[PDB]
């Protein structure tokens, strides 16, 4: 009976995480790469993600600003 | 922004939801981490766990510091 | 490093399939050494690839040159393999849509002994020499229609 506590959570999935990562330290469930911190490696509530192919960094920013 | 030098790499980006968590990112490594965490573990005398980056001065740094430690140690060495 | 590349594709099947016909061209290869590259057509025509989607950084942009690279020597290959088979018909349309000089040039030397004269005719003329092609033409095609046209030069 393992504590919930001490348990890594997914938040892409919302779900925990129990078992063992598979390589790339990423979730059982959805595939998500943990993004931990480098001192204590707990996983962050930060999920990554890609903007699309019609927009840019330059353009994110561009619209990060704007709004 | 991977700063892999002067290469062209696209930036990533994450989206926070949790305010309660208190985050940052070492801007000479680009790494994720707790910010009083990383806060506590600066204070050992080499900055950034990692990358030993330290704030509030440009990438080169007042590199005559050598020059002075070297002075230094002519010194302990003519102290007797 | 066995060269059983046979089974290296047999387990490629499952391990890794990206890596599939990279070891499968290279198999080519040492057949190219020993004339038994009879067989070496079916890697050429399993060698295609869909091409890399994604944002237009420079990530998906580097890559596309090196793939395209790896296309345009797997069908230089199979230009070249398919000579001895008897496609020359089909190899003519790589052939005449390429630029490559030295590639042409090779190519052209062989299709005289299979009595194909006149994709050789065509490929000599362009092989980047007027001189010997015409040389070809008196001595065995025998052809004065195409050499009419190369007699000012
Ligand atoms: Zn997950
Ligand atoms: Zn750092």
């Amino acid at each position: 009976k393992d504590r919930d506590e001490l348990l890594d959570r997914c938040f892409r999935c919302n779900q925990l995480i129990a078992q063992l990562p598979m390589a790339g330290d990423r979730c059982p469930n959805c595939f998500h790469p943990c993004v931990r911190s480098f001192v204590n490696f707990e996983c962050l509530p930060l999920v990554e993600f890609v903007l699309a192919d019609e927009l840019t960094d330059e353009e994110a920013e561009r619209i990060i600003v704007s709004g | 922004r991977p700063r892999y030098g002067t290469l062209p790499v696209p930036n990533r980006y994450y989206r926070l939801m949790r305010s309660d968590v208190s985050v940052c990112l070492c801007n000479g490594c680009q790494h994720f981490f707790i910010a009083e965490d990383y806060e506590a573990e600066c204070m050992r005398g080499s900055g950034c766990p990692l990358c030993r980056y330290r704030p509030g001065k440009q990438v080169s740094r007042s590199m005559k510091q050598i020059l002075f430690d070297m002075e230094t140690a002519a010194a302990a060495s003519k102290t007797s | 490093d066995m060269m059983q590349w046979e089974r290296a594709l047999t387990l490629a099947e499952q391990l890794a399939p990206e890596e599939v016909p990279i070891i499968s061209r290279d198999y080519a290869q040492h057949l190219e050494y020993r004339g038994v590259y009879a067989k070496a057509l079916e890697m050429y025509q399993k060698g295609l690839r869909q091409l890399p989607t994604g944002h237009a950084s420079t990530e998906l942009s580097v890559t596309v040159q090196e793939v395209e690279r790896h296309n345009e020597q797997c069908r230089q290959g199979a230009a070249r393999s398919q000579i001895r088979i008897g496609n020359i018909a089909d190899a003519m349309k790589t052939v005449k849509e390429s630029s490559e000089v030295s590639f042409v040039k090779e190519c052209a030397k062989l299709c005289e002994e299979n009595q194909k004269h006149e994709e050789a005719a065509q490929l000599y003329e362009k092989a980047g020499d007027i001189e010997r092609a015409a040389t070809i033409y008196i001595e065995r095609c025998k052809n004065l229609k195409a050499a009419e046209r190369l007699l000012p030069f």
